[PDB]
């Protein structure tokens, strides 16, 4: 309903209206503030009574006089969903960004939205291939599984979420949703351009991917409710159409982090170290609302960034509660000169328990993370002496061990350029191969560097041939 | 003359291991002094946190 | 014995939407823990069927043993595998032997329950089984109320000469939601912003 | 890499059979019936004779062969909870037959 | 005087507050109780807030509370029953029976606070308490009047010796004893009855010589903490008006500490050092000194010790570690080892030991046997880089006793039938000095170590040594 007001105070970013008339709305209703500038959406986090609420501000707060009107919409701010959603960018109140105009829509709805209930359940977990060879290999993905990535960027978070789009996105096909929290501007504008490049998206033609981008310049409550604008889209697809979809995220720490932000102005006493009260809940309602139904099915990519490569903070442990597999990238390994930088002994799915991801593979991957943790305990006493001044049978370990980390390195191949060796792409199939002759001692027997930047079985032959030369 | 290229290389050896056992040493201060800060840091909050409420 | 082969909430209500609740009684959330005067020393083998765990470390019953270690390393999966052994001897006519379990998962996800559940049935054993779930999406409160009356739902087996097991996975995360509601209720903290009478809800 | 005498390897030797026979993999478990010898190979030496890559052969196979042969020996174990003087030696037969691997 | 009513205003948690009336004014520490249906709820008066209300904790769970509900004031403090009538039963913080042989009754009540006695009350040890352990006798003796304080991990035997000493100790000694549980688990309470039922120190035909007051860890946390002062006043009854010398036992201490942080928080106080409360230091005074001898009554308190993740250089043992006179390491490693005790002698302080407390020759044998034990733990990093094998022939022989030292700390337990399989044996002074002497003069240097695994005096070692001969 209307409901006329004035804004009484602007403390912070975290504005105060009290409205005029008796009529009140409810907890997560928006209102506008009329000014000349445009407009500002707040949305209504705290009644705190006498008719004086406090509102998450989702524009910056210049220029705000005291005794200046708001109005009422009567409902959560409202996106603009629809399969006319494709080839389009979507900031956060529901507006264009990329200026193609009103976006064409028959619903509009609330960017909440309540989970879905454990009773639409997809049991579904099959095998979806990446078409890395690391990942392929230690934690390979699935139909319903959940991956995360943490720590900071090394390779660039963004460009390995690159890689994964261009293998993964061209032989799934059908629609996938985009949806970036926060994220630096410029980034945006380069993909926007590599889609209509490479024939994906083309805004004179069809668009079966679909975007939704933020940018790191708006206000704390603006790019925490970037990720409830995607999610809705999402789960229109999912739902109302039944379409099996993508999910990418990068980066979802910028949500927390927004979320921290907001907490101590609103009237809230926050967790140890800096960390909002809430986190628990609203991390809760995100993952659940990316939960499979039995209508389509999908699957999910995140990207958390860490201030120290602490995964024991506060933030990065809330997150695996709703993760079931990892591919966690660490920063050390980049330094090193292996691309890509997953640590192999941070990694995880699911399906790599048991025979789920077959048996034979399972037997390769078992020992694989054997030979490494044998390598990282050893690597004091080759620090301090060497690997003569040990015994004989594990001076082949050692060397066995690190023939295996460099043998992991595959060159990326929308990222050809950047890492300057031509992009190698190598199948669930071939990986499960090409480790099995590594650990029996088939190539074993010849350079370290013809293990450094090399995909499959065939790659480490033909670099040899080079280093006799 | 195996004997003396033997106790040679041993006084080689653990020469050598002591400029390697420094450097690890010198990183295990490093360890120590984030360790100290983010200590003292976290202690800070939670009696701030009980004197705001 | 309604809650057998039920996923229940917080409120002891359907979520999975199975048929209603057929009972015998209503209980309540916190009863005060059983004396020393109704006590009897432990007597009565648990088995994991791993040979570690009974080796080493063997369970037993009115025990209390605590699986501590990283998250999500398979920490659900030990759990898991104490839940799928006490199978054989459920199945039969031995009574001191038998297994009613209800698991308690406060913080997760839907997705994951759903898988946990559709592993029991196909090993037989979904039969026997109860899952206590809050899930992260519902609020404090109820995460919070989850491993506290699957516990009352217990002390109704164990009362009636029936043994069962109660898994709490995981207690962290109940110490975190009591967190919410106390700091917004402006409570004192403890220590590391944990209210200090979480000890009294978790030995209680 | 520091050098070892014969009575410090009889320990690491004897242990590593040991570890490897603690070894489980992920979704298997077995019943108390079926533990009961295992522990006896491993505490009472008889993985210290057989090689350290195939304790885990040997664990397999031992108990398709005690399926066949000795599984009255087994009921006994799970129905009395106990080994008597008999049933000691009953199991340290069947180790011993089956010791080659 | 007249009852004082006052009508409840807030319930928080523990923390309930009361509103009592005006020109009749409540007084710190008095006991409120309030009427309900799981008995009457006993108040501790700890705090006023002016114009008459008072912030109390409670002594009894704070569940089904009625707003608005009338409070009478005894007038006094939380007053328990005293008698020769404590023994045997288990009572609880407000003076009511658990184990239901009916109210404990008597003609005496007193209060379970009282200040600690002035300097001039004081008086000295000079007495010798006899413990029956080896390690302990020898490398960290115990002496009557003592301090003594048992400081572990987590459940490393702390209450496998103490079951012990109530065993032997308690009967022996003609005096009292009370041993307190404060907040301890219900498996650990029937545990502890069954078994003190069993080796007699418990008689329920009669009088018994250790009384029990066993608290749950089920209570709120304002009641977690005068657990242990309940307990306390029985033995002060004893120990003052009846004129015993009691062997006090308290278990586990930890929790009278971390009971009263729970409280602290929540009167308003605002968090100290490591997460304790700031009020750790004047509560820990306060109970030490009580727990003092003096002329009316020599106490020796054995108190248990919670070590808190094996780190005690944390401010709540450091505390406490001053206080205790004979202070105990128990080392988790040496537990697993296979040796009860798992005491690290060379980390046991004693305020009791010295070359004219148990004199000049039990000081000396038990510094030989300290240092040769030293070596031992000293030349351990030689011996992991270089190795065993290009070690000295002297330092081999020294390192021989040692590890025959070792093996020898060992002694088994009559309370331990699940744990250990040998009954107890209890072992003199004046035979540990001698024992340990043949060892150190090399009467047992080609004798195993494992000829001195669970063995009580020389005897025993002897005739151990025809055992693994045949």
């Amino acid at each position: 309903t209307p409901i006329t007001g004035k804004v009484t105070a602007v403390i912070g970013a975290i504005v105060d209206v009290h409205f005029e008339q008796s009529e009140l709305p409810a907890i997560l209703n928006a209102l506008e503030i009329k000014t000349p500038q445009g407009k500002l959406v707040l949305e209504v986090a705290q009644h705190l009574g006498e008719n004086t609420v406090r509102t998450i501000a989702m524009d910056g707060t210049e220029g705000l006089v005291r005794g200046e009107k708001v109005l009422d919409t009567g409902g959560p701010i409202s996106v603009p969903v629809g399969r006319e959603t494709l080839g389009r960018i979507i900031n956060v109140i529901g507006e264009p960004i990329d200026e193609r105009g009103p976006i064409k829509s028959k619903l509009r709805k609330p960017i909440h939205a309540d989970p879905p209930s454990f009773a639409e359940q997809s049991t579904s977990a099959e095998i979806l291939e990446t078409g890395i060879k690391v990942v392929d290999l230690l934690a390979p993905y699935a139909r319903g599984g959940k991956i995360g990535l943490f720590g900071g960027a090394g390779v660039g978070k963004t460009v390995f979420i690159q890689e994964l789009i261009n293998n993964i996105a061209k032989a799934h096909g059908g629609f996938s949703v985009f949806t970036g929290v926060g994220e630096r501007t410029r980034e945006g504008n380069d993909l926007y351009r590599e889609m209509k490049e490479t024939g994906v998206i083309n805004l004179e033609g069809e668009s079966k991917v679909a975007l939704v981008f933020g940018q790191m310049n708006e206000p704390p409550g603006a790019r925490a409710r970037v990720a409830l604008t995607g999610l809705t889209i999402a789960e229109y697809f999912r739902d109302e159409e039944g379409q099996d979809v993508l999910l990418f995220i990068d980066n979802i720490f910028r949500f927390t982090q927004a979320g921290s932000e907001v907490s101590a102005l609103l009237g809230r006493i926050p967790s140890a170290v800096g960390y909002q009260p809430t986190l628990a809940t609203d991390m809760g309602l995100l993952q659940e609302r990316i939960t499979t139904t039995k209508k389509g099915s999908v699957t999910s990519v995140q990207a958390v960034y860490v201030p120290a490569d602490d995964l024991t903070d506060p933030a990065p442990a809330t997150t695996f509660a709703h993760l079931d597999a990892t591919t966690v990238l660490s920063r050390g390994i980049s330094e090193l000169g292996i691309y890509p930088a997953v640590d192999p002994l941070d990694s995880k799915s699911r399906l790599l328990d048991a025979a789920v991801v077959g048996q034979e593979h399972y037997d390769v991957a078992s020992k694989v993370q054997e030979t490494l943790q044998t390598y990282k305990s050893l690597q004091d006493i080759i620090a301090i002496l060497g690997m003569d001044e040990l015994s004989e049978q594990d001076k082949l370990t050692v060397e066995r061990a690190r023939k295996i980390q460099r043998f992991l390195s595959q060159p990326f191949a929308v990222a050809e350029v950047f890492t300057g060796i031509p992009g190698k792409l190598v199948r669930l199939k071939d990986t499960v191969a090409s480790f099995k002759a590594v650990l029996e001692g088939k190539y074993d027997n010849i350079p370290e560097h013809a293990f450094y930047m090399v995909g499959g079985i065939e790659d480490v032959v033909a670099k040899a041939e080079k280093l006799a030369a | 003359q195996g004997y003396a290229a033997e106790i040679s290389a041993r006084r080689n050896a653990m020469d050598n291991a002591s400029k390697n056992a420094g450097d690890m040493i010198n990183r295990y201060s490093i360890l120590y002094n984030r360790t100290r800060q983010a200590v003292i840091t976290n202690e800070l909050v939670d009696i701030i946190t009980g004197a705001s409420s | 014995p309604g809650l057998l082969g039920r996923v229940v909430d917080a409120l002891g209500n359907p979520i999975d939407g199975k048929g209603p609740i057929d009972a015998a009684g209503r209980s309540r959330a916190q009863v005060k823990a059983p004396g020393i005067l109704p006590r009897r020393s432990v007597h009565e083998p648990v088995q994991t069927g791993l040979k570690a765990v009974d080796a080493l470390v063997p369970i037993g019953r009115g025990q209390r043993e605590l699986i501590i270690g990283d998250r999500q390393t398979g920490k659900t999966a030990v759990a898991l595998d104490t839940i799928l052994n006490q199978k054989r001897w459920n199945n039969g006519s031995d009574e001191s032997k038998k297994l009613y379990c209800v698991y308690v998962a406060v913080g997760q996800k839907r997705s994951t329950v759903a898988q946990l559940v559709q592993t029991l049935e196909q090993h037989d054993a979904m039969k026997y089984s109860i899952i206590v779930a809050a899930t992260a999406s519902e609020a404090a409160p109820l995460q919070y109320l989850a491993p506290f009356t699957a516990a009352s739902i217990g002390e109704w087996f164990r009362d009636n000469g029936k043994h069962a097991l109660i898994v709490y996975d995981d207690l962290s995360k109940q110490a975190v939601a009591y967190r919410q509601l106390s700091l917004l209720l402006r409570r004192p903290p403890g220590r590391e912003a944990y209210p200090g009478d979480v000890f009294y809800l978790h030995s209680r | 890499g520091s050098d070892l005498d014969a009575s410090t390897k009889q320990t690491l030797v004897r242990g590593e059979r040991l570890t490897q026979l603690l070894k489980q993999n992920q979704y298997s478990p077995l019943a108390t019936e079926e533990q009961v010898p295992l522990i006896y190979a491993g505490v009472n030496g008889h993985l210290d004779g057989i090689e350290l890559s195939r304790i885990g052969e040997f664990e397999s196979s031992f108990l398709s062969y005690l399926k066949s042969n000795h599984n009255e020996l087994l009921t006994e174990i799970r129905e009395k909870g106990e080994l008597s003087k008999e049933l000691l030696a009953s199991l340290k037969s069947a180790t011993e037959s089956f010791v080659a691997t």
